[PDB]
């Protein structure tokens, strides 16, 4: 169980495999995607990086939960750089 | 070094999973 | 009375007497009723000036004599108040006796009986009856190897109960399986089970048996393969 969130012309290739790819733009209804890919039992969520300043808060509420797994991806054009920030403050928190 | 790579290789260019949670005592993996 | 009886029966006829007194605490209760009786200004707790000194007199009468064949030894039974050590009626009675055997609320809440609970409990003339002659040679070998197992067992099983089973290490697992298993079956005999020296002895084996022949370094290489299962 895979879902993808993203733009069309960089996610839709994803649409090949299995993947319940959206086209979502908004910055509730992004959750409200991930809310009901939250209630179905989808392992793995990739997600554009572009869209995911849009709701930051529902991706830190299941990020202590095991699923979905969300992660953060660059789309065609380019990442935010949500990697250099993730695991930055997540190494020094801990230690 | 995952994250990095991904980002390249990404930037340059039926199928479901299964996960089954292993566990390390306090959370599980 | 009785140990004046019980000195009639040793010192005067030669014969090995064994004197068990119960309730000690009521003693004590008893003790103090006659000293406000004599107006006599309590000295701690509530209890006499005397109360060591008192229990010393009846106490510290016990033991064989040069010249005789008697003998006299003294089991007392205290109930100690609410379950404290530090309460003046087994806190005294330790600087008397030699050792102690303390019953657990805890192992007796659990099933176990008799609810002795080994590590607080003591007896400092122990080594003087173990060994060839008096018991199996392995006795003083055996009795540290259990009770050090014990421990670590307890330990064991503290740290399974925070952390989860699979935090140990499968012998550290091992270890908390003997420390159970030894109270249930080692310590829980019953009221009305009788136990020789030599069945309680190989049964420390039997459950030692458990445990890897590594660990067991309290043990020599004549008595280890000499009784181990």
């Amino acid at each position: 169980k895979i879902g993808v969130v993203g733009d069309k012309d960089s996610v839709s290739p994803f649409r090949l495999f299995g993947f319940d790819v959206q086209h979502g733009t908004t910055k509730t209804e992004i959750r409200k995607t991930i809310d009901e890919m939250a209630k179905n039992e989808y392992g793995v969520i990739y997600i554009t990086e572009q869209c995911a300043n849009l709701v930051p808060e529902t991706i830190e509420r299941y990020k202590g939960q095991l699923t979905p797994a969300i992660i953060l991806i660059p789309s065609h054009q380019g990442t935010l750089g949500i990697g250099l920030e993730e695991i930055q403050n997540s190494v020094e928190k801990a230690v | 070094e995952l994250r990095q790579a991904i980002e390249k290789e990404t930037q340059t260019a039926n199928v479901s999973i299964s996960v089954v949670e292993k566990n390390i005592m306090s959370v599980k993996v | 009375m009785a140990l004046t009886a019980a000195e009639y029966l040793a010192y005067e006829k030669g014969m090995h007497v064994l004197v068990i007194m119960t309730d000690m605490t009521n003693y004590a209760e008893a003790l103090r009723e006659i000293s406000a009786a004599r107006r006599e200004v309590p000295g701690r707790r509530g209890y006499p000036g005397y109360l060591y000194t008192n229990l010393a007199t009846l106490f510290e009468r016990a033991g064989r004599i040069r010249g005789l064949k008697g003998s006299v030894t003294q089991i007392p039974i205290l109930t100690m108040p609410e379950d404290d050590k530090t309460h003046p009626i087994p806190d005294l009675t330790g600087y008397i006796t030699e050792g102690q055997i303390i019953l657990t609320r805890e192992l007796y809440k659990s099933g176990i009986q008799p609810p002795i609970d080994v590590l607080p409990s003591l007896s400092r003339l122990k080594d003087k009856g173990t060994g060839a002659g008096k018991t199996r040679e392995d006795h003083a070998a055996t009795m540290n190897q259990l009770f050090a197992a014990y421990a670590q067992g307890k330990q064991a099983k503290e740290l399974a109960v925070v952390l989860g089973e699979s935090a140990l290490s499968d012998i550290d697992k091992i270890y908390a399986k003997f420390a159970e298993r030894f109270e249930n079956e080692y310590v829980n005999q019953g009221f009305y089970t009788n136990r020789t020296i030599t069945e309680t002895l190989d049964l420390g084996w039997e459950l030692l048996a458990m445990l890897p022949r590594t660990e067991l370094k309290r043990i020599k290489d004549d008595l280890l393969d000499k009784y181990l299962p």
